[PDB]
């Protein structure tokens, strides 16, 4: 199907760019939102009884401000999220009242019955603490990751290496049109491989999410022309992200990304991509692209020293 | 023109047997052939002559001559009217052969 | 010879067995001065020269002031140069992470084997194309069997950062203990990535008072905010959504809650008098964040011949 | 031929005013029109479940 | 005719790369070429002369002219008679003014 193909391409494109109001208006009922529609809007090219989305489904339709808050809780890392919470709390005591939360959520109302029942009681009184806040953070992130995992049809509770590589390359919204060839080659490169159990990809995704600190943690490798390595990646993931990584996952990431290199995975190869994609918070599809391409080409050409 | 034909042959061969397969390079050749067939018709549309090798060569030679003669300020008009008078006087001498050598009546003009 | 090593050998002052070295005075000059003209030439060394140089740490103060105290009788190689250079721009809450990174946990402290691992990283990156420095003698004893705990590491890094702030303050205040608001204004405008400071100079001429001073603790607090600017902007991105310009009180509360460095009203008043291009009392994050973007000030030159590439990117992206 | 029956030279070939521009102002727009025709016909054929490539 | 060739190029090149594949569109192109050959032969069968560009243009122009002459009640016969008689009279006058003969005095 060609027409449905271009429809899904345009939906994915409007998902990638111009998110805040255009997406929320693009998915609705009949001005509010529904949880399954939210899940549809957060997944590209596309009732629970145990999920968070079930709890919201029991609750009333989601608001636009709630949508913004959900985007931020999905986006920001853990430490920055703790800082954001500390900024949420206006009063001294470490508990966000319903009134101050209402103020800092109404501050987003620019185009001029919420998730409160999950944070507060039906009386809209029960104030929460930082512990419940981080618990909701972790629960929502693990839940969306579980949903994405199960969307890829698993075998024996496991996922082909090509599928994991495709999910990874889809996480960083970069269309190199050449890394897809590496994704395709990963299958034969890992002929009759393992199944990449959910815990391995979970650990790798939490590590990738906590990369803003990983970058500054290995800053000595930068400023020295150094390049990454298997053991060093193991170490930095164990120290900063505080989680283990199986050697197979590091192997498949190396095989996916270290294309120009010979197994070293320098800054421009892997870390820069994720560090830039984590900062998404800041025919027309030809001008800017061609300009950037030409700029890079001219820079590479002029790269002939003094 | 010969060098350009050879260059296109080489480009297509190299890109057909080394980098990309023939399944990718067949439509390129077909559309190059059709574009050539269309250019050979636009040539006739805009020059009112069919695209033949000697006629195209003669037209290009004439354009080069009539530009080099303007650059050099050569009195082409006097040259033509002077080369037509020698032709007229020799046709007259050829005509005057009958009544002066073989004593036959003179041939009329034409 | 990479750009960093080229800069290091340019600012170096000692060579020994075909290996350039550096004294704390040259490190400070490389940190605070973009280019230095060396009137004299490099000089070689012997073991007697090494001991004459290392005879300073025994009578040096391990407090807040350590480099100016050492003066010229110190020794720093390329690896320690890069290590200190990364320390200069390392924000807080990365100290413990950097400490745990510098050791495989077979040692909860740091023995000199881990700095040997750092030097091995450097040498492996170099080749794939013995000598005691002052910093090792500070962390580890003259014998070489000394454990380095985390608290001492944090103390040393804080002392180095504060020493650099004091140096820049005294370099911009000409010696006095109260620099004029104009000096802080020009120090800010130095590294801002704009092409016409004329509007900011008009602002400081018109809006800013004729005479007003800035203390030292305030300058240090502003420098710490500048070095935590990334976390500050991550916290402020939620507020930047809906494009809501932030006032002064909320700015102060936010910087206090995100960086732990409470600022005075004088510095905030000044930075809003220089940076408020519009007529409102407070302006959005646009100018302050996007303009104050590099943070690569104070030496730290990144000379990847970016002149012509910058001109090309300007000609391209200008639309 | 480049000369007449006598030695005179042929007159200059009469060129068309802005010939290449006048031909490329006809080739390209009709090329795009044909592209549009093909796209619309393919879409109409695939929508009604007549011919689907795969 | 040129615009038709252009739009055929476009309508054939759009399909082989965007919508369909070359494996589908190659026989269509071959049969288009063979139909063009059949049409160029039918042109000869109908007009009793080979299909070349200048001759076809001249034939079309003659048809257009002889239709416009009948639509406007033009007298082609008297025009041709005058155009032949003028040439005949000019030939007579040029032959009577022959410099080699003495049909006239020196004047
Ligand atoms: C969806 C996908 C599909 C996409 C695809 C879309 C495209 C498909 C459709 C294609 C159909 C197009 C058909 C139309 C073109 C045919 C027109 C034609 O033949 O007219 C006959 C026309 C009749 O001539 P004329 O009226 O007797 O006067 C002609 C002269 O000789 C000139 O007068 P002169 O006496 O001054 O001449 C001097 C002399 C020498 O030249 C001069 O000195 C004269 C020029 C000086 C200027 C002085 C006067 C200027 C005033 C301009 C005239 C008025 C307006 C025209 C100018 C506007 C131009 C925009 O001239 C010559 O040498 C003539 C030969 C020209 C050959 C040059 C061809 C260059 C090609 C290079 C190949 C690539 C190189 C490899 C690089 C390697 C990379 C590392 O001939 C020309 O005009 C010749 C120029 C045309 C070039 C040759 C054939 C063109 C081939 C098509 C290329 C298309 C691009 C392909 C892109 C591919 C896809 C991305
Ligand atoms: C100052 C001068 C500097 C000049 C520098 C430029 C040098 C190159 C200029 C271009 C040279 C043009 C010469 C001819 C090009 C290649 C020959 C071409 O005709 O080959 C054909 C391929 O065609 C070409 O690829 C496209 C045709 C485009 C024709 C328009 C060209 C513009 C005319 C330029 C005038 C000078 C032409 C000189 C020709 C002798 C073969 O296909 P074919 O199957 O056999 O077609 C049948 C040919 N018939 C009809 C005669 C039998
Ligand atoms: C000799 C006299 C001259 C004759 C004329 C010669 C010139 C015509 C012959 C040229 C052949 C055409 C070659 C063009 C290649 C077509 C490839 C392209 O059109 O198809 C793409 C395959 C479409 O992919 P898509 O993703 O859809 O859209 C992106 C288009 N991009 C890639 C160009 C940006
Ligand atoms: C009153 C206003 C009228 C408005 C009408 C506007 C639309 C009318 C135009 C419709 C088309 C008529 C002109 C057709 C000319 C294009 C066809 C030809 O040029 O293309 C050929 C392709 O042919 C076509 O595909 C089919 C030809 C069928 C012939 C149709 C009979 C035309 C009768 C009307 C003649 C009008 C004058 C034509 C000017 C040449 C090129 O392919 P090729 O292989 O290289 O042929 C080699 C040519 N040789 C043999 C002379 C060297
Ligand atoms: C002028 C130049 C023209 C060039 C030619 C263009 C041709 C365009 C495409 C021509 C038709 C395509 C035919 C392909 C048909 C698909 C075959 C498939 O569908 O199998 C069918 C199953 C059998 O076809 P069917 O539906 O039975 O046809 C009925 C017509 N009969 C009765 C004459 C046989
Ligand atoms: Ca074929």
């Amino acid at each position: 199907g060609f027409r449905d193909r271009k429809v899904m391409e345009y939906e994915n494109r409007i998902r990638a760019y111009s998110t805040p109001d255009k997406i929320f208006r693009y998915f609705a009922t009949l001005v509010f939102m529904t949880p399954e529609d939210f899940v549809r809007s957060i997944t590209p090219n596309e009732a629970d009884e145990g999920s968070i989305f079930y709890t919201l489904g029991e609750c009333g339709l989601i608001s636009f401000s709630d949508y913004i808050f959900l985007t931020t809780v999905l986006s920001t890392p853990q430490r920055n999220f703790e800082i954001a919470f500390k900024m949420f709390d206006l009063n001294g005591d470490g508990e966000v009242d319903m009134e101050e939360f209402e103020q800092v959520q109404s501050i987003i109302r620019s185009q001029t019955s919420a998730l409160t029942t999950y944070f507060f009681g039906a009386d809209l009184k029960g104030k929460l603490t930082i512990k419940n806040f981080l618990e909701f953070q972790r629960k929502l992130q693990h839940d969306v990751l579980k949903l994405e995992f199960e969307r890829h049809d698993p075998v024996d509770g496991r996922i082909t290496e090509r599928q994991f590589g495709g999910m990874l390359l889809a996480y960083s919204g970069v269309q190199s049109k050449k890394l897809t060839a590496m994704q395709r080659q990963l299958k034969k490169h890992f002929k009759e491989g393992k199944g990449l159990t959910f815990q391995e990809v979970e650990n790798f995704f939490t590590f990738l999410k906590n990369i803003n600190d990983v970058d500054t943690a290995l800053s000595f490798y930068h400023m020295a022309g150094a390049s990454l390595d298997k053991v060093t990646m193991q170490q930095v993931a164990r120290t900063v992200a505080k989680v283990e990584l199986s050697d197979h996952v590091c192997d498949v990431v190396f095989a996916l990304f270290d294309c120009d290199g010979n197994g070293e995975l320098s800054n421009k190869e892997f870390v820069s991509i994720m560090k830039q994609r984590l900062m998404r918070g800041l025919f027309t599809r030809l001008m800017q692209a061609m300009w950037k391409c030409a700029q890079e080409t001219a820079w590479d050409f002029a790269l002939p020293k003094q | 023109g010969l060098a350009y034909m050879a260059t296109q042959f080489g480009i297509l061969a190299r890109l057909t047997w080394w980098e990309y397969s023939w399944d990718i390079m067949e439509p390129v050749t077909y559309f190059i052939t059709y574009g050539s067939a269309m250019a050979m018709y636009a040539y006739f549309v805009m020059t009112r002559q069919e695209y033949v090798y000697p006629e195209a060569r003669d037209r290009q030679y004439l354009l080069f001559f009539h530009k080099g003669a303007k650059k050099s300020r050569f009195d082409l008009e006097k040259y033509n009217q002077l080369k037509d008078a020698i032709a007229q006087a020799e046709m007259d001498l050829k005509r005057l052969r009958d009544p002066l050598q073989v004593h036959l009546p003179l041939r009329q003009i034409g | 010879p990479s750009l960093r090593k080229q800069r290091f050998m340019q600012f170096s002052s000692l060579e020994h067995e075909g290996e350039y070295y550096m004294t704390p005075r040259d490190f400070l000059f490389s940190v605070m001065f973009e280019q230095m003209e060396r009137k004299t030439s490099v000089k070689k060394l012997t073991k007697k020269d090494i001991e004459d140089t290392l005879s300073g740490i025994q009578t040096a103060g391990c407090g807040s002031t350590f480099f100016r105290d050492l003066g010229d009788k110190g020794l720093i190689s390329y690896t320690e140069y890069l290590f200190l250079l990364t320390i200069l721009t390392k924000p807080h809450s990365g100290f413990h992470v950097a400490f745990k990174m510098l050791d495989t946990d077979g040692n909860e402290m740091i023995e000199k084997r881990e700095f040997f691992k750092l030097q091995k990283i450097i040498s492996k990156q170099d080749d794939l194309m013995e000598i005691n420095t002052t910093l090792q003698m500070r962390f580890f004893g003259k014998r070489g069997q000394r454990k380095l705990h985390y608290k001492e590491f944090r103390r040393f890094m804080e002392n180095l950062q504060t020493e650099i702030q004091e140096m820049e303050f005294l370099q911009f205040s000409k010696g006095l203990s109260f620099m004029r608001k104009e000096d802080f204004a020009e120090w800010l405008l130095f590294f801002t990535n704009t092409e016409n400071k004329d509007i900011y100079w008009k602002n400081v001429r018109e809006k800013l008072s004729a005479g007003e001073s800035i203390s030292l603790d305030e300058f240090k607090s502003f420098c710490h905010f500048t070095t935590h600017l990334e976390d500050f902007a991550i916290a402020m991105q939620m507020f930047s959504l809906a494009h809501r310009p932030v006032r002064l009180a909320e700015f102060k509360r936010a910087v206090k809650v995100a960086t732990g460095q409470e600022l005075s009203n004088n510095i905030l008043d000044t930075v809003f008098k220089i940076f408020d291009l519009d007529g409102d009392e407070c302006l959005s994050h646009e100018e302050f964040l996007g303009v104050l973007k590099n943070r690569m000030h104070r030496g730290l030159w990144v000379p990847q011949h970016q002149s012509i590439q910058e001109y090309w990117k300007c000609v391209k992206k200008e639309s | 031929v480049i000369v007449t029956r006598s030695g005179a030279i042929l007159p200059k070939p009469v060129k068309m005013s802005f010939g290449l521009l006048r031909v490329f102002s006809i080739v390209i727009p009709f090329l795009y029109v044909g592209t549009l025709i093909s796209k619309n016909f393919a879409a109409l054929l695939e929508e009604h479940d007549i011919f689907v490539p795969e």
